[PDB]
């Protein structure tokens, strides 16, 4: 009875846990070390603050609620870890999008943009991505409206088409077409100035940083698209949160796909 | 705990931290750049024409870009012991004259052994180097009065101006022992006005835009 | 070094009126200001304190919002607007330059004044005698006291003595009750301890009749002695 | 022409000899002896952040409170050794700083560097702010090392093999040291301020008169280029540091190698080397990141000092004997104690 | 030209060879006896309380 539940729970609990640290020793090392602190690495920071506070407001919920399928903390809690975990997904996919824009303006406009690469830029690019997460998350508050509480389940059936369809494409399939694109441009520029034994390594970077996030996310976003928008049928609740997990798995790879391919962050981890 | 102009002292350290973080937010985008080359290979003409008893420096601003050149052929002292302070230098203006071959004391061999120190030091492992071959104009009938074998025995192409000064770069490209850390340009300047300008403008953005893929992770 | 104050006159109780100090001859950039009034028969009185780059400012408890202090680094002039006057404000008004740091000397020099007349837990210093003879060629002691012991946990004590001639501004004489202001004749010689505190001077001659000023400088509001005018 | 080069041969020869018959017994047969100095141990007590450049060199001053520190940056910065609060920000004319030193007085501090000018500055000017009083140019190298003999006069190592004392009012070198076959690097004042010594390339120390105007004494050994010298506490012996990794003290009433200090693990250079108030611990600065403590009698590694990302430069004992600070090309210094 | 150099250098050795000229245990007794006297007040070399120690802690 008890090992088949508590093999999950831990390795559940010990991922969010291994992420959480993952994401403060970024961000320590960020904060401490003065080689890392100009503003491009502002971006970083702010979806490192963002996969911590996921690890520690969402992910233990939904470790609580694999765990045992009762909402016991109730549904005063529910819509706040609802707000909380739709904010902060769309926030790091924003933060994703924005560190992509960085890139493609320092590596298109770089004796330009480098003076407007000033610590406002990035401030202001963040609060930006936080409006926008904000701006989006707010059309699912329907379940709001017609609410279903007694049902004792914290996720949310929104039945409507172009709404989701806004907050869908907005959300991610956006995000995802103006990454593609930026990634896209800053290959030809490595291409051009390379024209090939470190141009596999630059495709192997290039590769692994988009291939973690479309993993990621594509799998479960395109099942949220599909069951909510046409499909009469639904998938597996148990399928459902493992794809929902995998998206939260986001948040572990980015610093292990971020920061990790830098001279400066391996320098400075060693501090740490 | 801390006394009535103690806070003041505090106060104080405050600002001059402020007014020194800015002072350096400023220095840092300005591009630093490393003069070097023998006395007679045009530096000083050179450095006159492009301008827009120790170390000298220079301001240029080109496509509101700024620069800073250090010159330090005048510094006749030992090196290895003070070239290290230029470890920060975005990249290295060597200026060379391909007319030198008929003085011998042979600076050909002088520049190819200096271009040979500091482009392999290991303090230089990651900067570029900038060839700014000066003298084309003479250089033309120079390579007509006498041939490269008299500096270069090894050579066997037909003694013409186009195939001799790829020779003689093509030569000074191959001094360097590490080809992928380090890129080698090369150019002819003097009796220009402005491509010298274009082409160092060229370099450093070039070298920018390297970091950038190598701080984001491309290199 | 120069300090040119101006802006004096009559003002009507309940007035207004816009001071002005002009720096030239140093770093007005970098160094604090402060304002000090002494009445027409009466001691010095702070006012006012601004520190560099106009981080800090501090006031008086007897003349808070009465008066505020700005400062233009461009223009190197120090203003002190003031509105709602009245007749306890009458008082000469000096500007004041200060630097702070290790081994520095603050109040090392002072403006000449402006005469501004208006028409009809803070530390108290106490002085022993109010006027004492003296003699050329003499030696005459001055003994200062504070309600609280002036030395600080870092062992310096917060002592400044100040020496105004008849008709001429102040000037530092000993700081930190140890240590000698510059351009001073070397003849004074400052000592104390806890609480007590006494300025020594050696073959007193012409030139130092004046009155003596004790001030404390470890905590605001900063406060002058009654002084103590030495006559020949 | 020949004769000269037998007479000089012969000559050394014969130093060569009287350096060998007094040589009676090596310090390290009468310090074994001696108990043996713990493990000393130290602390970053205080890390003077502030620089975003490299730091090349430092002084303490007369106070063992105050020191100043050069930085290719452009500033130079006076720091409270208690409080840290940044006393001063000198701007520099010409960045390319190499050396820099706080007179004794206090009322001056100096420094230089490849712009072959001796920059003088005052701190306690009338106008408020620190300004250059006399730029003491004329050297034709870049300049190395600089120490203030007096409140008015100071001496000065460049480049150009040229050791000059410098009079601060005339603007004038009013002596002249050579005879150095390589440019000289560091030099140190003795206690007494009568003698002092400079180290070259040349591999060779030479000890010079401060009044004398006239080499005195030289000493060779070192298998590469010197870096640093500083005098022992007595005044009569001092520690020289050399890029082949050994750091050899000398004395100079003994005039010979009296004791060399080496460990095979150690094959980078030496930057700075400093004595303690004792002279009992004999601290240089290595170019590995980190500096290690050496007794100076048993000639064993009594501890080590680390903590910095990148070569220590510079580094200097307060005149109290309190604490020793330290300082690094990665813009940080660290005061121990 | 060499010459003058040659002269220099001679005349610098010969002088040098007519100096001080002790033996090396004098040294070490010196050395020894410079670092004894004044060990107790090297605060490196023994620690000191940190009431004296005016770098104490934060
Ligand atoms: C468990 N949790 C689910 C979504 C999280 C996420 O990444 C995310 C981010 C932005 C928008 C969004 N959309 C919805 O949640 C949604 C929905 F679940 C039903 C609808 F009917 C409509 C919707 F919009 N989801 C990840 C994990």
């Amino acid at each position: 009875r008890m090992p088949s539940k508590i093999l999950v729970s831990l390795t559940l609990s010990g991922l969010a846990l291994m992420t959480t640290t993952i994401n403060s020793l970024v961000i320590a090392a960020i904060i401490v070390t003065r080689k890392l602190h100009h503003p491009a690495n502002y971006l970083i920071c702010s979806l490192a603050v963002t996969d911590f506070l996921v690890a520690v407001l969402v992910m233990p919920f939904s470790i609580v609620y694999i765990v045992r399928e009762s909402w016991i903390m109730g549904q005063v809690v529910c819509d706040i870890w609802l707000s909380v975990d739709i904010t902060c997904c769309t926030c790091s996919i924003l933060h994703l999008s924005a560190i992509a824009l960085d890139r493609y303006r320092a590596i298109t406009d770089a004796v330009e943009y480098a003076r407007k690469r000033t610590p406002k830029h990035a401030g202001i690019m963040i609060t930006i991505v936080w409006i926008i997460s904000v701006f989006i998350s707010m059309p699912p508050l329907f379940w709001r409206h017609q609410g279903t509480s007694r049902d004792d389940e914290c996720i949310i059936k929104h039945d409507h088409i172009v709404s989701t369809i806004y907050s869908t494409f907005g959300a991610f399939y956006i995000p995802l077409a103006l990454i593609l694109i930026l990634y896209y441009k800053i290959y030809r520029a490595a291409k051009t100035l390379y024209h090939g034994t470190r141009e596999r390594k630059a495709a192997t970077t290039l590769g692994l940083i988009l291939g973690a996030f479309v993993i990621c996310w594509l799998p479960f976003f395109v099942k949220e698209l599909v069951v909510n928008v046409c499909d009469k049928c639904k998938i597996s609740e148990e399928m459902s949160n493992f794809l929902a997990w995998l998206g939260y798995l986001n948040s572990l790879i980015n610093p292990l796909i971020y920061t990790i391919f830098n001279e400066d962050f391996k320098k400075a981890f060693q501090k740490l | 705990t801390l006394s009535a102009e103690d806070k003041a002292a505090v106060e104080r350290s405050k600002m001059i931290d402020r007014n020194l973080r800015e002072d350096g937010e400023k220095a840092a985008r300005e591009v630093k750049l490393l003069l070097l080359g023998a006395g007679e290979s045009g530096k000083n003409t050179i450095v006159k024409q492009m301008k827009i008893t120790g170390i000298v420096e220079t301001h240029f601003t080109f496509k509101d870009l700024h620069f800073k050149m250090f010159d330090v052929g005048a510094q006749r002292s030992e090196r290895k012991k003070w070239i290290h302070c230029f470890e920060g230098v975005t990249a290295i203006i060597f200026c060379v004259a391909l007319s030198d071959y008929d003085l011998v004391l042979n600076r050909m061999h002088a520049s190819m052994k200096l271009f040979d120190s500091i482009c392999n030091n290991k303090w230089f492992t990651d900067t570029s180097i900038i060839l700014f071959l000066n003298k084309k104009d003479l250089f033309e009938e120079k390579i007509k009065k006498s041939p490269l074998t008299i500096c270069y025995p090894e050579y066997a192409g037909s003694n013409t101006y186009e195939e001799a000064a790829a020779y003689i770069q093509c030569q000074f490209e191959d001094l360097n022992k590490r080809k992928d850390t380090k890129e080698i340009y090369t150019h002819f300047t003097c009796s220009t006005d402005t491509k010298n300008v274009q082409f160092v403008f060229d370099a450093v953005t070039d070298v920018i835009i390297k970091n950038n893929l190598k701080d984001c992770g491309l290199f | 070094v120069q300090l040119v104050e101006s802006g004096g006159g009559l003002v009507q109780p309940g007035g207004s009126r816009k001071l002005s100090c002009s720096a030239s001859g140093f770093a007005f950039s970098s160094f604090g200001m402060h304002w000090v009034r002494q009445a027409p028969e009466k001691g010095l009185e702070w006012v006012a304190y601004i520190s560099s780059g106009s981080g800090t400012i501090y006031y008086a408890d007897t003349v808070k919002g009465r008066f505020t202090i700005s400062r233009d680094d461009p223009k190197n002039t120090l203003f002190l607007q003031m509105t709602s006057l009245r007749s306890e404000d009458t008082a000469m008004y000096y500007c004041v330059r200060s630097i702070y740091y290790y081994g520095s000397s603050p109040f090392d020099f002072w403006g000449q004044g402006t005469t501004l007349t208006v028409s009809s837990s803070d530390i108290v210093m106490t002085q022993a005698t109010s006027s004492v003879p003296v003699t050329p060629g003499e030696s005459v002691s001055i003994s200062c006291r504070s309600s609280k012991s002036l030395l600080h946990s870092n062992g310096n004590t917060y002592l400044y003595w100040f020496l105004q001639r008849p008709g001429q501004s102040p000037q530092l004489l000993i700081y930190r009750m140890s240590n000698l202001a510059s351009g001073v004749p070397d003849r004074f010689s400052g000592s104390g301890s806890g609480t007590a505190f006494t300025l020594t001077i050696s073959r007193l001659e012409a030139e130092d009749v004046g009155v003596y000023y004790c001030m404390q400088h470890l905590e605001y509001p900063l406060t002058f002695g009654a002084g103590t005018k030495l006559e020949l | 022409l020949d004769q000269l080069r037998q007479e000089a041969e012969q000559l050394k020869n014969q130093i060569r000899d009287a350096r060998k018959a007094c040589a009676d017994a090596t310090l390290s047969q009468i310090t074994n002896n001696i108990d043996p100095v713990g493990r000393i141990q130290m602390r970053t007590r205080r890390t003077l952040r502030g620089h975003l450049a490299k730091i090349y060199a430092m002084h303490w001053g007369t106070d063992s409170r105050l020191l100043v520190s050069a930085s290719q940056d452009g500033k130079l910065i006076i720091w409270d050794s208690y409080t840290t609060n940044k006393v001063h920000a000198i701007p520099l004319r010409s960045s390319w700083v190499m050396t820099c030193a706080y007179a004794p007085s206090g009322n001056y501090v100096a420094c230089g560097g490849l712009d072959n000018i001796c920059s003088i500055y005052n701190l306690k000017t009338r106008e408020g702010n620190v300004r250059v009083s006399r730029e003491l140019a004329g050297h034709t190298g870049y300049l190395s090392c600089c120490r203030f003999l007096d409140d008015n006069q100071i001496v000065t190592s460049s480049g150009d093999t040229t050791c000059a004392l410098w009079d601060i009012e005339t603007g004038q070198q009013t002596t002249t040291f050579t005879g150095h076959t390589g440019d000289v690097m560091s030099l140190s004042l003795a206690p007494d301020t009568r003698l002092f010594v400079s180290g070259a390339c040349d591999a060779s120390a030479k000890l010079w008169d401060v009044r004398e105007g006239m080499c005195r004494q030289t000493f060779t050994g070192h298998e590469s280029d010197i870096n640093a010298i500083c005098f022992f506490p007595n005044g009569n012996a001092f520690a020289t540091g050399s890029d082949d990794a050994t750091c050899r003290l000398f004395d100079l009433r003994a005039d010979q190698e009296l004791m060399t200090y080496s460990h095979d693990n150690i094959i980078c250079g030496i930057t700075s080397v400093s004595f303690s108030k004792s002279g009992r611990l004999l601290l240089a600065g290595y170019d590995d990141f980190n500096c290690n403590v050496w007794d100076a009698l048993k000639a064993d590694r009594a501890g080590v000092l680390a903590g910095h990302d990148n070569r220590v430069s510079c580094l200097g004992v307060t005149d109290d004997g309190m604490a020793v600070a330290t300082g690094s090309w990665d813009s940080f210094l660290k005061i121990w104690n | 030209a060499s010459i003058a150099q040659a002269r220099k250098l001679v005349e610098q050795l010969k002088m040098e060879a007519n100096i001080d000229r002790i033996k090396v245990s004098k040294a070490a007794a010196d050395l020894m006896a410079y670092c004894e006297a004044h060990a107790k007040e090297d605060p490196l070399l023994t620690p000191v309380p940190a009431s004296e120690n005016p770098f104490r802690e934060k």
